[PDB]
């Protein structure tokens, strides 16, 4: 639960949201090709892999038009980020099952 | 005790061995409930079956597993009154509002009126451990809900099936698409909303599934669904 707490801290600080508002989660499985930008989905890497997803929501999150999310493939962390007001995905972390493609986890309190 | 209403027991006509297999899945969940929090409660995991007679089902909407934070109410996608509307349900509302001029997105996630009109909101997995999506994916619910889908296809004269995303789409081969209207698209999740001008599958927003469903029902002489909430 460390990563979800780091993401909540980051998002509530970035968007000046109430720190004590409860976040709820929607989880669905879906292939990476339908949920990640085309440039990050390649044959032999993320293409055709089913991801387990966590999308967080609340009243103020809905007011801000943002969807924070965490993606996994089996036990491997695949992505940390949020969908923004323009429905663009902004990644704090992205891994294609082979290697990290994007890593701004230094913005998180984890030290990674 | 198979937790199902008597009308559903009559509808499914479960063989003795299938009755025992369902009872075994129920027993597994009962064992797991003493070790951890499981959603929904036992007397709510069949709520999806209690809103209409199975012979009156006109639309089947498939979900995956229940919400795992206490908001599940035994229906796919729906949440109980007072709970914030989850993202996929918001996008469902958005497609309803685009396609149906009389539909206005509500401030709640309660789909009871749909269920009462013969919309079956069926999660393929009927329980989940708190905070752990997919944790009950392999305890036997999938066999049961697969069989339910097959029997709905076989026993109903005319029905609409809405399969959103890859997981639900995998169930299409269970359905007789000559008897029934099988509507497919990408998942309503905001994660799948904006993507690639590549997807062989049509986007959820714009899929027109609720209009096509009511057109089908009208063509077959059945009462249309009032989708308003």
């Amino acid at each position: 639960m460390t990563l979800e707490l780091q993401l909540k801290h980051y998002i509530t600080n970035l968007f000046n949201l109430p720190k004590d508002e409860k976040w709820e989660c929607e989880s669905i499985e879906e292939i990476a090709d339908d949920i990640l930008p085309d440039q990050y989905v390649r044959l032999g890497a993320l293409s055709n892999k089913i991801l387990q997803t966590y999308t967080y929501y609340s009243d103020t999150l809905h007011e801000s038009n943002i969807y924070p999310f965490i993606l996994y493939y089996q036990k491997q962390l695949i992505a940390i980020g949020y969908i923004d007001e323009n429905h663009d995905m902004d990644f704090l972390y992205l891994h294609n099952t082979i290697m990290p493609l994007l890593d701004q986890r230094y913005l998180l309190t984890g030290g990674q | 005790n198979l937790l199902l209403p008597d009308l559903w027991l009559d509808f499914l006509q479960l063989s003795p061995i299938f009755q025992r297999k369902l009872a075994a899945v129920i027993a597994c969940v009962r064992r797991l409930r003493t070790q951890a929090t499981v959603y929904p409660e036992e007397d709510m995991c069949m709520a999806w079956a209690r809103f209409c007679d199975p012979s009156d089902i006109k639309v089947v909407i498939l979900g995956q597993d229940p919400y795992h934070g206490g908001q599940a109410n035994g229906l796919a996608f729906s949440v109980a009154y007072g709970f914030p509307v989850p993202p996929s349900l918001r996008n469902i509302y958005a497609e309803l509002h685009r396609s149906l001029p009389e539909f206005s997105p509500p401030d709640h996630g309660c789909l009871d009126a749909w269920a009462s009109q013969g919309v079956l909101l069926l999660n393929t997995i009927l329980t989940v451990q708190k905070g752990k999506p997919g944790s009950h994916a392999d305890i036997g619910w999938a066999w049961f809900t697969d069989h339910v889908i097959s029997l709905l296809s076989e026993r109903l004269k005319a029905c609409v099936f809405m399969l959103w995303g890859a997981k639900a789409g995998d169930k299409a081969s269970l359905i007789n698409s000559k008897k029934h209207l099988v509507l497919t698209s990408q998942h309503p999740s905001p994660l799948a909303q904006n993507s690639t001008r590549k997807s062989a599958q049509q986007k959820f927003l714009g899929n027109n599934h609720f209009v096509l469903a009511n057109n089908f029902l009208r063509e077959k002489g059945l009462g249309e669904i009032d989708w308003r909430l």
